[PDB]
């Protein structure tokens, strides 16, 4: 034994399943239409939703 | 082929439909998506997309800056996303006050890594960096979005406003005292010598000249100082190998009348910059002159 | 709507398996000599102008002077080449042993190096897409290995050159090959090399008298500099038409190396998939 007796400290990382609740219409969303981008490339070309 | 089919007049994208809906009309389907008009449709510019730590974003928060990347030969990120106005704290041709400013805004951790990767190596400037033209929006975060121009007219989504590209004072230069409607922009870099260490200076220059050759002649003339020290190194020091008092690089056209001095602010800190509006951006690559 | 394209015709007879593996080239790069409407397939590629004397530069050039093409959908008995024209936007397949990052300068250099579909008389060949940095780094390599060509027998000198043919760029660490050949310089590489060395070996004997002759006049006061240093130099170490034919020969020979100085910027790229032998990019002057 040395002349110190150190204490350790360690994490330990769980998996879990969660229940979540809420009240009717407690937040409100407001939206529009989604809105198409182009962006052009010559072998393929894609759009942004 | 026939000779209606050869008049009749060019395809009109002005007026036809898209192509989502076209499919969608052959169908008679209809989607909750506003299909008909797409965005950036019309847009010329050439586009790219970048990512960049937190650190370097001050001073991109404004739109529009010269984005450029500089090269670590390290194995982990081999390029780092770097702006005009963090490169001034390099230069010398940049007053104590400015320089001063830049180096507290920047006091980010990630800012000084690259200026430690920018003088850490043997090689000059000119080596280690190379130009992507101008810097457009922001969406910040540890790690934030850049979106840029390479080819482009320097607009906003829907062009409802132009952007301007902003020039940090103390680097802006000009060789003539009256300017024709047009002229170009380039980006200069030149070497002290003299100085124990090869001291950079960083430089842009506004220009009626389009020709290489006149455009050398004169910064020759107005570089000789500089020249001068090349010269004296190379006799002085031998075993040594210098090299390109000075390298161009031609970034830019725009009309002289839209030129513009401005303040730019952020962390309710001033900056004095000068402003190009109605901006362009071509890119050449960089070449060196002696 | 259609748009310009080039029409090519296999003359040869393709079989199914053949145009499967053909397909994978989607849109790489494919050089033509002539801006023809319909070409025969004998010439594209490098294969016309491979040769058994003549060296790499004379492909370098003969590239230089050559027109840049891209590929399009390969389909029943012709295949479909859209030349690109200056500041709009291509898809690339990175055919070199380089990979690529965003912001990239591209050069196009003749090839060094599974293999492409041959036939009888033919094989398909295409140019490498390079990095600037390492296409001036293996382009000196290469003219500086064809300097000690002449000293190879001492074993320095094997060492060096075994030390310059190794080299590395970020994780790529290729090899090169050696241009020489059973001791003996292919002829393009001969007169490269010779040009360089006498256009070396004119200037230390002509600016002497020249450059003292400017000294009493220049106010920029460098050229005095450059007196001095000439003169530090010599200190390290005739009728008039035999110097105008100096001169001439001078020049000359300066004009016969610019065809390895300046480099064509082809391409600038774009974000790259982690499929990354593909690419984005903007067709460049």
């Amino acid at each position: 034994h040395p002349g110190f007796a150190l204490t350790a400290v360690r994490t330990d990382t769980f998996e879990v399943d969660m229940l979540l609740y809420s009240g009717k219409s407690c937040t409100s969303v407001i939206i529009n239409n989604p809105i198409v981008t182009k962006e052009e490339r010559d072998i393929s070309t894609t759009y942004h939703v | 082929m026939d000779a209606r089919a050869v008049a009749k007049r060019p395809r009109d994208p002005a007026d036809e439909d898209n192509e989502l809906v076209t499919a969608l009309k052959a169908k008679r389907e209809v989607n909750t998506i506003s299909v008909r008009y797409l965005y950036h449709a019309d847009h010329q510019a050439l586009t790219a997309r970048f990512f960049v730590p937190e650190g370097l974003v001050e001073f991109e928060a404004q739109p529009g800056a010269l984005l450029i990347r500089m090269e670590t030969g390290c194995d982990s990120p081999r390029h780092l996303y770097i702006s005009l106005y963090l490169l001034g704290i390099r230069a010398s041709n940049v007053s104590a006050s400015t320089r001063c400013l830049l180096e507290s805004v920047y006091t980010a951790s990630a800012a000084r890594a690259a200026l430690q990767w920018l003088d850490l190596g043997p090689h000059l400037l000119h080596r280690r960096l190379e130009t992507l033209g101008c810097v457009k929006t922001v969406s910040l975060g540890i790690t934030s979005l850049l979106t840029c121009v390479m080819r482009g007219y320097l607009y906003n989504t829907l062009k409802t406003e132009v952007f301007a590209l902003m020039i940090p004072k103390d680097m802006y230069l000009t060789w003539e005292e009256t300017r024709g409607r047009l002229q170009y922009v380039y980006l200069i870099i030149v070497y002290d010598y003299d100085g124990p260490e090869t001291r950079p200076g960083i430089y842009v220059l506004t220009s009626s000249i389009a020709h290489w050759q006149t455009l050398v002649d004169v910064a020759r003339g107005k570089f000789a100082r500089e020249r001068c020290s090349f010269v004296n190194r190379r006799i002085t020091r031998p075993r040594q190998i210098p090299l390109c008092t000075g390298v161009i690089q031609k970034l830019g056209w725009c009309l002289a009348d839209d030129i513009h001095t401005s303040f730019l602010v952020h962390k309710e800190l001033k900056l004095s910059v000068v402003r190009l509006d109605n901006f362009s951006v071509e890119l050449g690559d960089f070449r060196e002159f002696v | 709507a259609m748009e310009a394209n080039i029409f090519c015709t296999f003359d040869h007879k393709l079989s199914i398996a053949d145009v499967g593996k053909l397909t994978k080239l989607v849109a790489a790069v494919v050089p033509i000599p002539q801006r023809l409407h319909l070409i025969k397939h004998y010439q594209l590629g490098l294969h016309q102008f491979v040769d058994h004397t003549r060296g790499y530069v004379r492909l370098r050039g003969l590239l230089r002077n050559m027109t840049l093409t891209l590929m399009r959908r390969v389909e029943g008995n012709q295949i479909l080449l859209h030349v690109p024209t200056h500041g709009l936007l291509y898809t690339v397949l990175n055919t070199g042993p380089v990979t690529w990052e965003k912001g990239d300068a591209l050069c196009v250099l003749p090839p060094l190096f599974e293999n492409l579909l041959t036939l009888g008389q033919w094989e398909l060949v295409l140019p490498w897409i390079v990095p600037m940095p390492l296409a001036l780094e293996i382009n000196q390599r290469l003219l500086i290995m064809g300097l000690f060509s002449l000293d190879r027998s001492y074993e320095e000198v094997k060492a060096a050159v075994q030390q310059l043919q190794t080299i590395t760029f970020r994780d790529a660490t290729f090899t090169i090959p050696d241009p020489v050949i059973d001791q003996h310089l292919l002829i393009d590489m001969k007169t490269a090399c010779l040009s360089m060395s006498m256009v070396a070996n004119l200037a230390s004997e002509l600016t002497m008298t020249y450059v003292r002759k400017l000294a009493l006049e220049d106010s920029s006061m460098l050229l005095v500099k450059c007196q001095e240093l000439l003169m530090r130099l010599d200190r390290e170490r005739v009728s008039p038409d035999d110097e105008i034919a100096r001169l001439s020969a001078l020049f000359v020979m300066l004009r016969q190396l610019d065809d390895l100085i300046r480099e064509q910027v082809v391409f600038t790229v774009c974000d790259v998939s982690p499929d990354n032998k593909s690419a984005t990019c903007i067709f460049k002057g």
